[PDB]
DNA sequence: GTCCGAAGAGATTCAGAG
DNA sequence: CTCTGAATCTCTTCCTCGTGTGGTCAGGAC
RNA sequence: GCAGAGGUUCUAGCUACACCCUCUAUAAAAAACUAAGGACCACACGA
């Protein structure tokens, strides 16, 4: 993974019970964007006619 | 449309009237055309046609040409989905067997033919011939003979004697039996076979002949001789890639069945041998077997991919079969799921929804709205429309989802608190957004946890999640009066930062002006949150009848107490604020804001004391720094001391003054004792660390260390916890559970050394794989309980019956573990419930037992009360309104038509989780010594001892009140007379441990009368004293000359005569059981109260739960006695010991082989009574109840389990298991038919019986005798007059083989039938439905 | 808008018959021609027949009530 | 050690700073840690667990998946949801799930109709999954009917 | 950029995620205090020597 | 174009004792 | 000796959901 | 709009869950439009 700064305390209930509350700093500096590769297969069969 | 289900035997003539052809050929559709073959498994013209309206051939594609039979084809032109509904029928060319009645538990053709089961499969698959119509020949008709004996038997008769072989011969002797007659002989030679074994066998096979002759199905229908098929498409040909079409695995079942009929069929026509027309049957019934059940005889045939095939019995039974997978849980539409989060900005009734599954929940709803405002004209423009999700789509969902409740989930739901409904609010992002008070019913954790989101459609359905599922209308738990939206973590710990005190912080001493000043200060920061000042608060007391005063005082109190003085409603005092507000505190809080000013208070508490609690736990930076975790100074040093004691043992041990278990021993107490003094240590260091400076001199408070917050709030963390944090780990076992001698000396702060690890690890893999075995096993019982307690449902107001239970409350030895007090909260008082002063009624026969109620009766000294419980009820098909008290999630008594027996069975299995699977007497405080069932005996010395088994010391104070119990052991030596009140901390009585002492009744000299000297006794050496002490040796280990006579040991005066006990002519004879080792001689003088003899003296968690309600009896089960009398050793012990008891009054018919490898405390000379412990062991259910009652055998049933729950802490109230437990023995034993018609051996439902026995007494002619047989649930549940429930439960194959032979037919009335015909359920919403469709009735 | 039920509930103190009472109303307010008695708030039709029902104007006998009326009107201009 | 590291930087040794609010812009009480924890991202994302299903497939027992909801099926409400329903007495519901929602196709249909039509109407109908297991018991010798 | 809920330390006991806060607290001041002297050119004694 | 463990619970056998 | 009991074998059920990864399913001869 | 066919488009469109008009044996003045769909076992796991 990553790292960025951290601090313990309940801020303001969103981090509740086990919950992590990422600034929008991680997005904006595109920190933690991950690519994903899907497969899309395709077949041609020998149909009749 | 229908209100029953009718189950019987398909004769081999409705076989055809279902089946619309005879399939002929194996094959299945081709691979080059998709058009099914002339007679397939698949066949359009046996069947439905492949497309709607066009036949299989081109003739007719046109819809025009209606329900007409093509001429071309021979297919007709109906709607395809008849394709569904067609069977066909295979017409064997013998007739086979059914495998549900061959080789099946029920073993039905073998009760039938009164043949063993392995003769009758020898005969069947050809092995064997069985002869028929033997005649004049040896042979009878029911003989099974070999080839050989075939072979003899043709030389004895040519022809008159017939041997057929296989299932023809098991058809023809069905032929040849006559149920009536038979059943008639059976019960004649019944009447008179009065063989214990042969009368359950009898009874068996005549049940069987009766309920097969008084249904409409004769028994040549147990052979099948026309297999029908599946219908095409509920068997069909799935996928086109790979290798085209594949199989279902049923399709190539039927097609081995239609070859094996074809080429029979063939051989039959060809005349071939008569060896290999044997072979080609016996693989034909084969197959047969194989379709029917894959796998109930020999190896399981597999023809693809080397794995069973699934079968019709496959298909049906299991968690796979369609029962359970596609019937009581179907997939459903207009469903979504994602992984929640929190979000405190929403509301109680609310819950977060993204926009994106939101619109694919509701596109109906949208496609309905748009058409209305006239956005779209057509489904298609609809259907584009929010496809393209334009900005006129989300304005108009936003207006559809007003008022919209939905049913959010979570997938392992236990209790009903599981799944609520909310009011969604549309909200960016993927995640639903859960309300965190909502988090602790559905147990949710938010950390990837993924909740199912449902939408209720019909009006009636969301009006109806509106008023049930609601969150704010079920906050109390149906588990207990404990409310379940309770504050959980992080907003408790935030409060607790706000409501406390620092003797010195900014601006205090400060006079406020009211909360709304204290809030200013904060907010501008010249006061500290938790500065100490004095207010001017108005509290708002209620009482007059609903109104309230506005009564305004100062209080010394804190600022952040007065911040939340602005949060209560009027009702409630400042007391409940004024303290440091933990977690049991908030959760009071919530609770009696409940109880005082009703719910709609309650839930703007919820969410606006969630809203400060964050607000305020943000402002408090409860951090966790590894500095706010102290090491205890002390420790270090308590740790040397521990070592330096380790190693004076170790060393003494290395000089063997002290053994290995001794050793080991002291070793763990003297470190389980420096773990207590390190946890003191690290309290004293902690709880206090803050040392402030008090406006002068120094002082010390509970301290601000965010770790000891966190714990001492109850927010997270027990002081265990904290303690193996900071302090020492102490020790942890081994895999067995011996613990090391060697603790954990370090702790989590500092480092942990490899080896402590993993020591460590040891426990935490053990809790691991202990947790998730436990998921497993706890879901298995809640749904084996759920579905014993299934069919129960209120549905009387009021039964009528004085009966109830007595209950009070339990002292198991210690103290009161639960109190009167929320022992019969919420329950009915079943009788005049009095005060102490007789000839006073204090409550009434019929009151609820609320508050008010329970609160007058600890006043007034209360002891005893009789609740009208559950199990004490005695409408049939559910129990009555006041045998319930209230339903305990709702402030009333319950409503008539809850479905009471599924709440509780939840709130039973729900605990699973929480609930894990892996001397002397001294009297306490004040009071008197009380006994009941006591023998004492006033020795010489003048002291107690006491000659009862069964006598219970309790003490009960000045009052009546039975603060402590404790059982008094036989023989033991008490201090003080009965009645007497003694003091406090004071031992009264001790016995000795492995020595139950023969005590005397009489003084005087002794005999050793029936003693023979080195047969029944031996006069061993005393190794100590010298003078031997006689050791009485028992009649088995003895040589063989004393074996006829037993020990004695008579009082004798001073002339020699029997003294015998005044009131029982018997003498004073004392006899000897084996190892006594008697200490004296004859005509020693002994006082009336004087030992004489020296006689030598299981799971706790989920399993306990599972034996119990399973009603298993132990594998060392203790035994009683039936029967009260004087005890006696009938025979010589020849092959086992016997017991025959003699009542005066009565007749003396007992005699029980009790084994002889037990301690029979029971002595051969005592009056035991009708359910005592002669023996000693845990007391099995099934004898408990049948010797004292079903009011004894629900006490300690409930009272054990609660035990096995109040061991881990949860709470459940006692309804919920008395209620399984109505559930649980709900099935009679007939003793006298009297006037009715019933089997003394059948096993009938107790309902049935006791309503015609209700009925029999409105005449003079007697009704019948029962006795209530507790079943334990797991074939409770199956032994239920309704059929489909019990097959939806467990061995779908048995009960549903028994139904069919029995012609049983299901009367719905039940929760899962009517789930399973997904009719209106009888519980609930559908109850009024119900009652009225059986009023119409 | 609303959040509870127990305003409605205290009049129809069965908690089931409250369901069916204002299933049926919500029925007759939506599917039927008729207008909701109580003011309307942009509100879906179960909140307004649980408004109904809190106002002490919709009970089970109310309902049974407007059906026969209803039925008299109807049977009226048959004759 | 790390107390020295910490020390070596300009740092506080304690450990904790004292974060001052991003809105009230008022400093916290109890100063709080700060550290760079090296926090991971789990493959557990939220976009391919994000489902939801109006009406689309449906199987030879009219099951929406069957097997894999990953095709555009609904949820399962298991053996378990129908208790904690018929807990509440959610008959209505109840029904709705296991008849009009999931299995009476006919009935499914004509809701669907009626729903975008503004009516809320339903239909019990018998559930087709039933309609199998009655075939499949009824395939058996074990003669079944709905006699009334 | 982050801020965890403190209440899942005690009871999960993980005290180790508040070592590793700590130490990363110290290594990024390491990374800031080099990073300041060479952000503002310092010659390559006295980063070497620190 | 067509066709050949574990856990318990119950039903069922041995035995051993009258 | 035959029947209450000792054993013996055998059969059913074991959280409930998902994300998903795959693997699998009737020929040549007349 | 219920049993068929035709129409201006695009082979075919008759409510098939399905979208417009005509009549009961005859085919065109006419723009928005179209397809009813799929089983069983092993494995990594996740709450
Ligand atoms: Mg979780």
């Amino acid at each position: 993974g990553q790292n960025m700064r951290v601090a313990f305390m309940p801020w303001n209930g969103y981090n509740f019970e086990d919950s992590i509350l990422v600034s929008e700093r991680v997005v904006q500096e595109d920190r933690f964007t991950t690519i994903h590769i899907q497969e899309l297969a395709c077949v041609s069969r020998d149909t009749k006619l | 449309e229908f209100d029953a289900i009718k189950i019987a035997l398909a004769s081999p003539d409705m076989i055809r009237s279902w089946s619309f052809g005879e399939v002929k050929k194996p094959e299945t559709i081709n691979y080059r055309t998709f058009k099914p073959e002339r007679d397939g498994l698949f066949c359009a013209r046996i069947f439905g046609p492949v497309k709607d309206y066009e036949c299989l051939c081109g003739k007719y594609k046109r819809l025009k040409h209606r329900g007409v039979i093509c001429e071309k084809c021979g297919v007709e032109v109906t709607q395809t989905k008849v394709r569904r509904e067609r069977m066909g029928h295979i017409e064997l060319a013998s007739p086979t067997a059914h495998i549900w009645f061959l080789k099946s538990l029920p073993s039905r053709i073998g009760l039938l033919l009164d043949m063993p089961l392995r003769d009758i499969e020898r005969v069947l698959y050809f092995e064997s011939y069985v002869v028929i119509e033997g005649g004049m020949t040896n042979l009878e008709r029911q003989q099974i003979l070999t080839e050989e004996q075939y072979l003899d038997a043709l030389e004895e008769f040519g022809d008159e004697f017939d041997a057929k072989m296989g299932a023809e011969a098991i058809q023809a002797l069905l032929k040849s039996m006559d149920l009536e007659q038979e059943c008639e002989q059976l019960r004649e030679e019944l009447n008179e076979t009065n063989s214990e074994t042969k009368r359950k066998k009898l009874t068996k096979r005549i049940k069987l002949l009766e309920a097969f002759v008084q249904s409409g199905n004769k028994p040549e229908w147990m052979i099948l001789t026309v297999l029908p098929v599946l219908p095409p498409d509920l068997r069909p040909l799935v996928p086109l890639d790979g290798g085209r079409f594949a199989t279902s695995d049923l399709n190539d079942l039927y097609r081995r069945v239609i070859n094996r009929n074809n080429r029979l069929k063939r051989l039959l026509d060809l005349a071939a041998p008569d060896i290999i027309v044997r072979n080609e049957k016996r693989m034909l019934q084969e197959a047969v077997d194989a379709l029917l059940d894959n796998g109930r005889r020999g190896r399981a045939i597999t023809g693809s991919n080397k794995r069973p095939l699934k079968s019709l019995a496959d298909m049906i039974k299991g968690k796979q079969g369609r029962f359970r997978q596609n019937l009581l849980g179907k997939r459903v539409d207009y469903s979504g799921r994602s992984v929640i989060t929190v979000g405190p900005y929403l509301r109680l009734h609310q819950c977060g929804l993204p926009k994106k599954m939101a619109l694919e929940l509701f596109k109906p709803f949208i496609y309905g709205k748009l058409e209305l405002r006239g956005l779209a004209t057509t489904i298609k423009a609809a259907k584009k429309m929010v496809e393209r999700e334009e900005a006129v789509v989300w304005d108009i969902l936003d207006e559809v989802i007003r008022e919209h409740p939905v049913l959010l989930n979570r997938a392992p739901t236990l209790h009903r608190l599981g799944i609520q409904a909310f009011e969604p609010v549309l909200i960016e992002g993927k995640a639903i957004q859960l309300h965190p008070l909502v988090c602790a019913a559905y147990n949710a954790d938010f950390d990837g946890d993924q909740m199912a989101v449902h939408v209720p459609l019909t009006l009636e359905a969301q009006l109806e999640a509106r008023a049930l599922m609601m969150s704010t209308n079920n906050i109390l738990s149906p588990a207990n009066g404990e409310p379940i939206i309770v504050p959980s973590q992080d907003v408790v710990l935030g409060l607790y930062y706000m409501t406390r005190d620092c003797v010195n912080a900014k601006g205090e001493g400060m006079v406020l002006t009211g909360p709304k000043e204290a809030e200013r200060l904060y907010r501008s920061g010249l006061a500290s949150l938790h500065a100490r000042v004095k207010v001017r608060i108005t509290e708002y007391e209620k009482d007059a009848n609903g109104e309230l005063v506005a009564k305004t005082s100062l209080k010394d109190t804190t600022v952040g107490r007065a911040i939340l003085w602005m949060i209560v409603p009027k009702g409630l005092p400042y007391s409940i604020v004024n303290q440091a507000l933990g977690k049991k505190a908030i959760s009071k809080m919530l609770n009696t804001c409940y109880r005082i000013l009703g719910l709609k208070p309650t839930v703007i508490f919820a969410d606006q004391i969630m809203y400060t609690g964050f607000a305020y736990a943000a402002r408090s930076g409860a951090s966790v720094g590894i500095d706010d975790m102290v090491i205890p100074e002390k420790k270090h040093e308590i740790i040397s001391e521990a070592e330096a004691e380790v190693a004076e043992i170790q060393e003494q041990f290395q000089s063997g003054l002290v053994t290995a278990g001794e050793r080991y021993n002291k070793v763990i107490d003297i470190w389980a004792a420096a773990n207590d003094r390190v946890s003191k240590a690290m309290m004293d260091n902690l709880q206090t660390e803050t040392v402030i400076n008090r406006d002068g001199q120094e002082e010390k408070q509970v301290s601000f260390n965010s770790i000891y917050m966190m714990a001492d709030s109850g927010a997270r963390g027990s002081a265990a916890q904290i303690r193996q944090l900071a302090g020492m780990r102490g020790l942890m076992a081994k895999p067995d559970g011996s613990i090391i001698e060697t603790p954990i000396t370090a702790n989590f702060r500092e480092g942990l050394n490899v080896l402590q690890y993993f020591i460590s690890t040891h426990g935490a893999r053990k809790g691991l794989a202990d947790t998730a075995l436990k998921t497993a096993n706890s879901g298995y019982l809640t749904r084996r309980l759920v579905d014993v307690a299934q069919d129960l449902v209120v549905t009387e107001d009021d039964c009528g019956t004085h009966e109830g239970i007595m209950m009070t409350p339990v002292i198991e030895g210690g103290d009161v573990k639960e109190p009167l007090r929320d022992r019969v909260l919420g329950r009915v008082t079943a009788e005049d419930v009095l005060k102490p002063g007789t000839a006073d009624i204090l409550v009434p026969r019929n009151t609820l037992l609320h508050e008010q109620w329970c609160d007058l009766l600890e006043e007034n000294s209360v002891d005893a009360v009789k609740v009208r419980s559950v199990v004490s009820c005695d409408t049939d098909f559910g129990v009555c309104a006041h045998c319930y008290g209230r339903d305990l999630a709702r402030g009333h008594i319950i409503n008539k038509g809850e479905a009471i027996g599924v709440i509780a069975a939840q709130s039973i299995g729900e605990p699973g989780t929480q609930l894990t699977m892996r001397s002397s007497i001294q009297v306490k405080n004040k009071g008197s010594i009380k006994l009941s069932n006591v023998k004492s005996v006033v020795n010489s010395s003048g002291k107690l001892v006491i000659t009862s088994r069964n006598t219970e010391l309790k003490l009960i104070d000045e009052f009546g009140r039975t603060k402590e119990s404790y059982k008094v052991p036989y023989g033991a030596v008490l201090a003080k007379g009965d009645g007497e009140q003694v003091a406090g901390g004071e031992t009264v009585a001790n016995w000795d441990p492995h020595t139950m002492p023969v005590i005397t009744e009489v003084s005087g000299f002794v005999r050793f009368t029936d003693m023979i000297d080195g047969q029944t006794i031996t006069r061993q050496t005393d190794e100590l004293t010298g003078l031997s002490s006689l050791v009485v040796l028992d009649s088995a280990e003895r040589t063989a000359g004393g074996k006829d006579l037993r020990p004695a040991l008579k009082i004798v005066d001073a002339q020699g005569n029997d003294v015998l006990i005044p009131g029982t002519d018997m003498p004073a004879q004392y006899f000897l059981p084996g190892k006594a080792i008697v200490q004296l001689e004859d005509g020693v003088q002994i006082s009336s109260g004087d030992t004489l003899a020296r006689i030598p003296q299981i799971t706790g968690g989920l399993p306990r739960v599972a034996d119990l309600f399973e009603a298993r009896r132990p594998k060392e089960p203790a035994i009683l006695a039936e029967i009260s009398g004087i005890v006696s050793f009938g025979k010589e012990t020849k092959g086992k010991r016997r017991l025959v008891i003699t009542p005066v009054d009565g007749s003396d018919p007992y005699e029980e082989m009790i084994p002889k490898w037990r301690q029979l405390n029971v002595f051969e000379g005592e009056r035991v009574e009708r359910g005592d412990v002669i023996s000693d062991g845990p007391e099995a259910p099934h004898d408990i109840l049948r010797l004292r009652g079903v009011h004894a055998v629900t006490r300690y049933i409930v009272n054990e389990v609660q035990d096995v729950y109040r061991l881990q802490g949860v709470k459940i109230n006692d309804k919920h298991i008395e209620v399984i437990v109505r559930q649980m023995l709900r099935k009679a034993t007939i003793v006298n038919a009297g006037s009715s018609d019933f089997l003394e051996g059948e096993q009938v439902e107790y309902s049935r019986v006791k309503i015609a026995n209700r009925e029999l007494e409105a005449n003079g002619k007697v009704g019948a005798t029962y006795s209530r047989d507790l079943l334990g649930i797991t074939k409770a549940s199956l032994a239920t007059e309704s059929f489909i429930s019990a097959a939806s439960f467990q061995e779908t194959t048995r009960v549903l083989t028994e139904a069919a032979v029995a012609g049983k037919r299901d009367e719905l009335r039940g929760l899962k039938e009517n789930v399973i015909v997904g009719r209106l359920i009888p519980a609930g919403t559908g109850y009024a439905y119900h009652q009225d469709r059986m009023r119409r009735r | 808008a609303r959040v509870t039920v127990q305003d409605a509930v205290e009049k129809i103190g069965n908690r089931f018959d409250l369901v069916l009472v204002a299933a049926r109303r919500a029925r007759q307010m939506q599917v039927g021609g008729k207008d909701p008695l109580v003011p309307e708030e942009n509100d879906k039709t179960t909140v307004i027949a649980l408004r109904e029902i809190e106002e002490g104007l919709i009970n089970n006998q109310i309902l049974d009530v407007r059906e026969r009326q209803e039925q008299q009107e109807q049977e009226a201009a048959e004759l | 050690e790390i107390k020295e590291l910490l020390k070596l930087g300009d740092l506080p040794t304690s450990g904790q700073i004292r974060l001052y609010d991003g809105r009230t812009g008022e400093q916290f009480e109890r100063p709080v840690t700060v550290g760079y924890m090296y926090m991971l991202k789990l493959n557990h994302l939220v976009d391919d667990k994000m489902h939801a299903r109006s009406t689309g497939s449906y199987s030879l027992v009219t099951q929406q998946p069957l097997g894999g909801k990953a095709q555009f099926g609904g949820q399962r409400f298991g053996e378990m949801e129908v208790w904690a329903l018929e807990a509440y007495g959610a008959a209505y519901t109840l029904q709705e799930m296991l008849t009009v929602k999931s299995d009476d196709v006919n009935g499914r249909t004509k809701m669907y109709k009626n729903i975008v039509d503004g009516n809320h109407q339903m239909e019990p109908g018998m559930p087709e999954s039933f309609n199998v297991l009655l075939k499949e018991i009824r395939s058996l010798g074990i003669n079944i009917e709905l006699e009334d | 950029d982050i801020v965890l809920n403190p209440l899942g330390v005690p009871s999960r006991m993980n005290i180790g995620q508040i070592l590793e806060t700590h130490l990363g607290m110290a290594a990024k001041g390491i990374g800031d205090k080099i990073n300041a002297m060479l952000k503002q050119q310092q010659e390559v004694a006295k980063l070497r020597e620190f």
